[PDB]
């Protein structure tokens, strides 16, 4: 399906350096649209995309109040996690949360998500049924029992099927110029000799949106997966993304190699060569 | 818009 | 169990000497989140450097983009310098306009 909305919370303890910092960020697809930082001079939910600015004061006041209350609760969760793992109050720890909804082309819910981590490890996740939980260890099992008693899965389900999808659909309309526009990569192959006997071929994809893309090298029509250096897709800073893939090839054999590019913005996959 | 439960879930 | 950052240093647009551009240092795959990133011009710290809001990937590791306006030339060397709890000393990654 077509689209996602996601909120990401990070809460970071720092004993001796004040209360834990709380940072919240919201995305539609690969476009960030809000932020909150508890360390800011004046912490508030703040716009990070043009199409959200039009929301009125009640929107912004409500999101700010929610994030402040969340920051308080996540401070308590850090204290709790300390007890569940028999940990001292001198170390620095992190809770992270990701939640949100995926919708298809017609805008109906495809699936919901709600996952939490402690110190970068899975802690507790809502299952795809939006009714049951997967706890990673015996500490998270305590949280599971509490959340089962308090019908937390039911609340999440009501939000994921209702408000999450409705607000996502509204953002997608308000931001239709950008959120509903794919920018195809601009592509080329560069050649960097390394010795008399070898050279690197590097296949580039630039200026594309959304981030999802496949770049692959074939030698004589056969995928070179094990022999390709492929860098992480990286943000350009103008909403768009860049990636490259490279292969070390024997001198004179460059024409046996072909770069293949798939992206939602392209009417069909591309084949390039040097 | 963020999830906003009446009582926010504690661990 | 902690994760050391990946580092990419690159420009927003293809580099063209004397043309104004943006210098990017993308740090990713690290945990925990505290990190120190400087952009360097001929070994010296650039002052006007901004960064994205803290977010993380599906594996829980953090990512950040640090960025500043710059007009590349033939001789000026640029780098990104990163420190993290996982590193015994700062890691310096030179900007190579071909990467």
């Amino acid at each position: 399906g077509s689209h996602s909305m996601r909120y990401f919370y990070t809460a970071m303890s720092r004993p001796g350096r004040g209360e834990p910092r709380f940072i919240a960020v919201g995305y539609v697809d690969d476009t960030q649209f809000v932020r909150f930082d508890s360390d800011a001079a004046s912490p508030r939910m703040a716009p990070r995309a043009p199409w959200i600015e039009q929301e009125g004061p009640e929107y912004w006041d409500g999101e700010t109040r929610n994030m402040k209350a969340s920051a308080q609760t996540y401070r308590e969760n850090l204290r709790i996690a300390l007890r569940y793992y028999n940990q001292s109050e001198a170390g620095s720890h992190i809770i992270q949360v990701m939640y949100g909804c995926d919708v298809g082309p017609d805008g109906r819910l495809l699936r919901g998500h709600d996952q939490s981590a402690y110190d970068g490890k899975d802690y507790i996740a809502l299952n795809e049924d939006l009714s049951s939980w997967t706890a990673a260890d015996t500490a998270a099992q305590i949280t599971q029992r509490k959340w089962e008693a308090a019908r937390v899965a039911e609340q999440l389900r009501a939000y994921l099927e209702g408000l999450c999808v409705e607000w996502l659909r509204r953002y997608l309309e308000n931001g239709k110029e950008t959120l509903q526009r794919a920018d195809p990569p601009k592509t080329h192959v560069t050649h960097h000799p390394i010795s008399d006997h070898e050279a690197t071929l590097r296949c580039w994809a630039l200026g594309f949106y959304p981030a999802e893309i496949t770049l692959t090298w074939q030698r004589d029509g056969e995928d070179q997966t094990q022999d390709t250096e492929l860098v992480e897709t990286r943000p350009a800073g103008d909403r768009t993304f860049q990636k490259w893939a490279a292969v070390v090839v024997p001198s004179g054999e460059e024409q046996r190699y072909t770069c293949h590019v798939q992206h939602e913005g392209l009417p069909k996959p591309l084949t390039l060569r040097w | 818009k963020a999830f906003s439960p009446e009582v926010i879930p504690m661990f | 169990i902690q994760r050391t950052p990946k580092i990419q240093v690159y420009s927003r647009h293809p580099a063209e000497n004397g043309k104004s551009n943006f210098l990017n240092c993308y740090v990713s795959g690290f945990h925990p989140s505290d990190i120190e990133v400087d952009l360097l011009k001929n070994g010296e710290r650039i002052e006007k450097v901004e960064h994205s809001d803290l977010s993380f990937s599906k594996d829980w590791s953090f990512y950040l983009l640090y960025y500043t306006e710059f007009t590349p030339t033939e001789k000026d060397e640029y780098a990104c310098r990163v420190n993290h709890v996982t590193l015994s000393q700062p890691k310096i990654v030179k900007w190579d306009r071909d990467m």
